[PDB]
């Protein structure tokens, strides 16, 4: 509940703490269906402007239907679309759409079991068939084309509008749209759907508190236009874990403070990103895009996560812990750079580059020395390095500065490796061992030279 | 300490709308869920929906068409309303609390003083 | 807007003497982008449109006499006429074009 | 049609054959023009809210015209924009807009030749000039300013809506929009435009079969607003090759089965992606974003493609063939991972990570051993590795498992290179030899210790 | 104005010149506010179609307000918001919304000073509160509930449309939407905002000349919805530098001309991208996405730029100058490739690949030899390498070809490094010296075979 | 050489609209800013807005409600119009030029021949 950032100068890395994350571990497919009308022939003769507008709207509807049929011809349109594709093929089988229609005739929501053996909730968001057949079809059939009420046209447009907006978003995306817009599924409809989902109370509460992340993680797959039914699968996320202890790790380059150019060796911890607890193991998220962050809850997605044993956490507080092998990168470029964490900023200055930290009212207040150093988030509102300007966030929480001797010091630059994208403490240790083995082999060579 | 005060009439004619308000004190509504449990005379308790911290609600499937729970954070107040009340719905209403997204939440710890509702004309 | 204050309002002088006028800016006219100063001296003869004399407080416009060459810094600038002439009976304006466009009062020169 | 996905355990790579691809190798540019009205002065004096709505719509139209003029000021806004830019500059010449204006006064389609020597079709999608001048201009001109019908206002808004949405898309996209929306070019208009292109019958048929991919590969460059003409160049693709034999190659890491850490050498073929036949040479597509797939028919873009000799084909069935030198990478990280092929999935397990394959009705059915192994797509429906979950696509077709000894076995870990990106079998044969030569000369050194 | 694109055959690099620059160094946050109406109860009892449409529109408005409240629950939703969310929490403080509400009562635009010590300009784009309370609220209050005319419904829809689209964009983007659409801020209102922004008149002119780039660089953060106010911070860019001399650097691989495979060493300068002059130092932009290019002014963004000493410019004209140590890449893959510069194209051909330069009328006119060669943009219009095809842009300007001996010649292939992501001339020469020291040590050893 | 020619009437009744036109020659309007400066009799100069190369305008804060400056590149013309002109606004009008975004320009070099405006009925 309280974020306690901890900066370790030993690696000069900032590990946040006290996050209540909620991993996404499943999907739930809802067959959202719209009842279309199979109207193709116009018979009444009317030159009125209102009748022309109605016919134009019907032409737009027919073109939308044809575009959806083309999208179906594009269908089937990992773990992201499968169950959407699986329901797409199931609805193609004879009788499945008829069973959906029969079940949803009585109510706008139902639970339907299909031939595949899976039961899914079906939601009738829009009933265009009823409106078309009951209101404008009688006028279109009679030769008079008797429309004395303009509002119906507008009403029709409104009733048609969503469908067009459904088709357009489909047409540009070829039947796979994400995030789910408010046209695929309204927020009220989505919230009403979360209650009918077969989940715990905790999951309903979690996905009702943060509904926007549900849309950001959702999907909408074109499935089938057939038998006066337009069915698309809305693939909502499923959070198996809730309020698990999650923490972020920000890493900044640590290079030697040597003034002479060339002797700069930079060691950056590569396990940068998010970590969460799940089933006794740590789910690691390297990409920062997958883990959305609300005020205190780190919503994530195990679609690309990596499972890890628990002792990886022991690598955060102990670099040389025998339990886990931390991952580091050895480079030579010592370009000054800063990273804005949740409760401050890490700033690495090398060479002749200047770094300043300034407050809004007090102006420039701090000048940074060589190396990587961390500044808190209260009383320091901006940090300028060279010519670039990173704003320090104003998030409220405890921050701890830990005095740590830089780990780059104990590694000799001459034998230190270069441009190693991903390594490990034992991996760099054995690289150093092999380099020193070459060194002592050369020592043996000169020893033989001296003795002979 | 924490406390819940319940206001609103209990007696209501059949097939009318019954309103009630639970005003909380000692905690922030933006952190505590607030359920609404019902105890018929000479019978156990039954659940009548809930409204979460974010304002969303999860009604009971039986009363989903009539039950209505709202919340205002600034006044720290919760509102319950039922429609088409019939003779069977005479009971005692408690604006019970909840916790967080965890077991260690003291599920239903601090209950209201309880408001009797006798549905009759 | 930044207000120009030029002095004196009138400056009587005889031919061949030296004339100096001073213009002050309410706020600093120096620009941090190009590192320049956005002030210009204009000369307006009677019945004639103004003629650009100086900009940057140092550079003169093409085709203007060399007797007008002022200088200054920050918020203080001065225009000096090395050799006053009979046909140089005109009103002189100092102008800023940094944050807006404004003009002074007009220093008047009269020969005697 | 019959997708024969063959998996080779020698490299544990899955090659999906039997694809009917349609490469694109050029563009055809249509000057889509809208006839605007140069109306700027309003003489109406009417306080009626209907006239207020008319004036508001006209103000929106004027602001759209001004925004398009700003976009023209942004004009000119490989091979993506050249043809649009070239027509943009040509239309800026005196009279070039006039000839297009005077060539379409009788038909909505014509092929006009400009001063550049290129003849192009000029579709006239929207004629706003006629509607503005013939319907609302007379109303504005008269001092009465009596709008006869509200449906006139609704029709004006509906007609202007396409222009407003085009302006919005251009403004947000700075004049270049892709994919082409249904506002720049309706699917019916696009289909009618494909028939008038000067291409074969096969190209027209293929384009009419897959119109969605045409939109995904299309462009809409704003060119010029001038002389009551808004012209933008919609440059559709052109498929010079149709139904060529195309095949996909998916590769998965192959590492040593040793449980001890540090002894795992991982090899992964880097030639993954798509391959197609074209003019006797293989067009290689390294990233999968360019080549869309629809019902065994792959569509590919040649801008990022690389030409290769045909012998690369025998690279797939023989990695040691002397005709071609395939591309591999050598890494040390042995993280268990799954890649979802077209007719199954490849899963590589190393260390303590667990991997399972399950059917939705039978539960867990298979447990994976160390190494890379492939599973079909029928009877197995999901694969869970560690904590992450992947699918197997429900595509139907023959899948062949080929027994192949792992190539990593013949590569000694001590001399195996690390962290390589784009090496090759002939590239990785002498640096090992040099290594053994490094050994050999070092074999001299202790011989120098022995024989002096 | 005159773009003097100079190509150096020494490293075969194309440096453009004469480019004016407008660097982005600040932000200006304007609190764009919409006056909502707190209406929750409907007293109407009419069943008319117009009344039903009005109720539907009001329900859409209420759902939009609820969605905005959920987005507020997502608030605070790295200076791109660090400055933007700082105004959100200020508006959360008691009385800070009320002062804006009171100050903007008289005028639709006013500078308001807040409790944070910073005064910002507030702009009332839409007064929905007045329209709701004065027009449809009286209709709702009366028991008759008679809409005066359908044009009122249409006007209500048009006014509410901006709010609905604002809510849609916020919901799909979780509040932070970029680029700023024409619904966030109309172009006329954006121009007025630029006029009322306190800046140098040069900045006002430069922003008024290129508003599209302003939109592309802009942001719109949802701050608050409270007290019948909907405030979102639109933070426009702030160009502290104008008309600074900028220049681009395009680099192409320079590999050995030997036909035998494996002997090709490829050098490609990694400092490619844009450079600008700023306060006596060069702002370097590693990637070309940040620096949008107009006809001659290359608008940029220092949020990702790197400061560099001035003498880096002398690196472009002299790669061996001791003033600056340029950045290169030493790879082995010699794939033929072309880069299309502003006034021509660089084409690198190696091995058996063929490269041709062709004109529209004259057809194929030039065949390229081994190495990297540059072709101008006049007299040549297309370049085809292998099976792929690029253009040459028809931009008008002087292009100078400079005869330069290939720098790759001076580097011996045996000791040349491989797959180096980012080297430097000092780094390359020092590792070359280390390798030569190694060969000297082996010479010492072979001599120690004798000598004794 | 370069030149500017001013047309349109100068005398106008009070509280009317006064128009004026400046036609340029010797340079392209699409490259040169064209300001508009005012000089009351017996007084120094003052600023009356400007229209940039791209067509945008920045009016004076005092005249923003009435001053209107437009331009057209093809005939190379600039148009000025003021509304609700009162007695105080009798002056001398100049369609002055400017330079580029960089300072290295002649700020107000080539002024118009001057159009007198005597606001009276």
């Amino acid at each position: 509940q309280n974020i306690t950032e901890e900066f370790y100068q030993s690696t000069c890395s900032a590990v946040s703490k006290g996050y209540l994350g909620a991993l996404r571990t499943g999907w739930y497919t809802s067959v959202i269906t719209i009842e279309l009308s199979n109207i193709k022939k116009n018979k009444c003769n009317g030159t009125d402007a209102k009748i022309k507008l109605i016919k134009q709207e019907l032409d737009k509807y027919k073109n939308a239907v044809t575009d959806l049929q083309l999208l179906m011809q594009s269908t089937p349109a990992g773990s992201a679309i499968c169950s959407g594709v699986a329901v797409c093929k199931v609805l193609h089988l004879e009788g499945e759409v008829n069973k959906i229609k029969s079940a949803l005739l009585s109510t706008n929501k139902a639970v339907v079991s299909l031939s595949n053996g899976v039961s899914v909730l079906t939601f009738k968001v829009l009933d265009l068939k009823n409106y078309i057949d009951k209101q404008l079809l009688p006028i279109l059939n009679k030769q008079s084309c008797s429309i004395p009420n303009i509002e119906t046209v507008i009403e029709f447009q409104q009733k048609n509008n969503r469908l067009l907006e459904i088709t357009r978003e489909f047409s540009v995306n070829a039947g796979v749209t994400t995030p789910v817009s408010t046209y695929m599924l309204t927020n009220s409809e989505l919230l009403s759907l979360i209650n009918d989902m077969p989940i715990t109370n905790d999951q309903k509460k979690l996905m009702s508190n943060n509904v926007q992340i549900v849309r950001q993680q959702s999907y909408s797959i074109m499935c089938i236009i057939k038998e006066e039914v337009l069915a698309y699968v809305v693939q909502l996320p499923l959070y198996g874990v809730i309020d698990t202890p999650c923490w972020k790790l920000h890493t900044s380059p640590l290079c030697t403070t040597n003034t002479k150019e060339g002797s700069n060796i930079c060691l950056t911890r590569t396990d940068r990103g998010w970590y969460c607890d799940n089933a006794g193991s740590v789910s690691f998220f390297p990409q920062a895009e997958t883990c959305k962050v609300q005020s205190n809850r780190v919503f994530c997605d195990t679609m690309n996560s990596r499972t890890l044993p628990s002792e990886v956490n022991l690598c955060n507080v102990d670099i040389f812990n025998p339990k886990y092998d931390c991952k580091i990168m050895t480079s030579k470029t010592d370009v000054s750079s800063s990273v804005i964490t949740s409760l401050g900023a890490i700033v690495s200055c090398y060479g002749k580059t200047k770094c300043t930290a300034s407050n809004k009212n007090r102006g420039i207040i701090k000048t940074f020395s060589n190396g990587c150093d961390y500044v808190s988030n209260k009383g320091v509102d901006t940090v300028s390095v060279g010519n670039t300007l990173y704003c320090v966030n104003k998030q409220e929480g405890q921050s701890l500065y830990v005095k740590g001797e830089p780990i780059i010091n104990f590694y000799d630059p001459l034998v230190f490796p270069s441009d190693e994208f991903d390594a490990s403490i034992s991996q760099v240790n054995e690289k150093i061992n092999q380099s020193l083995a070459f060194i002592r082999k050369s020592d043996e060579l000169l020893s033989a030279i001296g003795g002979y | 300490q924490v406390q819940l005060k319940q206001s609103g009439p209990g007696l209501v004619a059949p097939s009318q709308s019954l309103s009630i308000t639970c005003t909380v004190s000692g905690f922030s509504l933006t952190n505590y869920d607030i359920s609404w449990i019902r105890q018929p005379p000479g019978k156990g308790l039954e659940w009548l929906g809930i409204i979460w911290t974010g304002g969303g609600t999860y009604y009971n499937s039986a009363f989903m068409s009539r039950l209505s729970i709202s919340k205002d954070n600034s006044k720290s107040q919760v509102f319950l309303e039922m429609n088409s009340l019939q003779t069977d719905d005479t009971a005692i209403y408690y604006c019970v609390r909840a916790g967080a997204d965890y077991y260690g939440s003291s599920p239903l710890a601090y209950w209201g003083q309880g408001t009797l509702v006798t549905v009759s004309s | 807007d930044i207000v120009m204050t030029q002095s004196p309002s009138s400056l009587a002088v005889s031919a061949g003497e030296k004339v100096t006028m001073s213009c002050k800016s309410s706020q600093s006219v120096l620009n941090s982008s190009n590192q320049k100063n956005y002030l210009a001296w204009y000369q307006q003869k009677p019945g004639q449109s103004p003629k650009l004399l100086i900009y940057w407080a140092s550079t003169r416009e093409s085709g203007v006499p060399d007797r007008f060459t002022g200088s200054g810094s920050g918020t203080d600038f001065t225009l000096t006429i090395s050799s006053v002439q009979a046909e140089d009976l005109a009103v002189y304006y100092c102008h800023q074009y940094l944050y807006s466009y404004t003009f002074g009062g007009g220093t008047r020169l009269e020969i005697k």
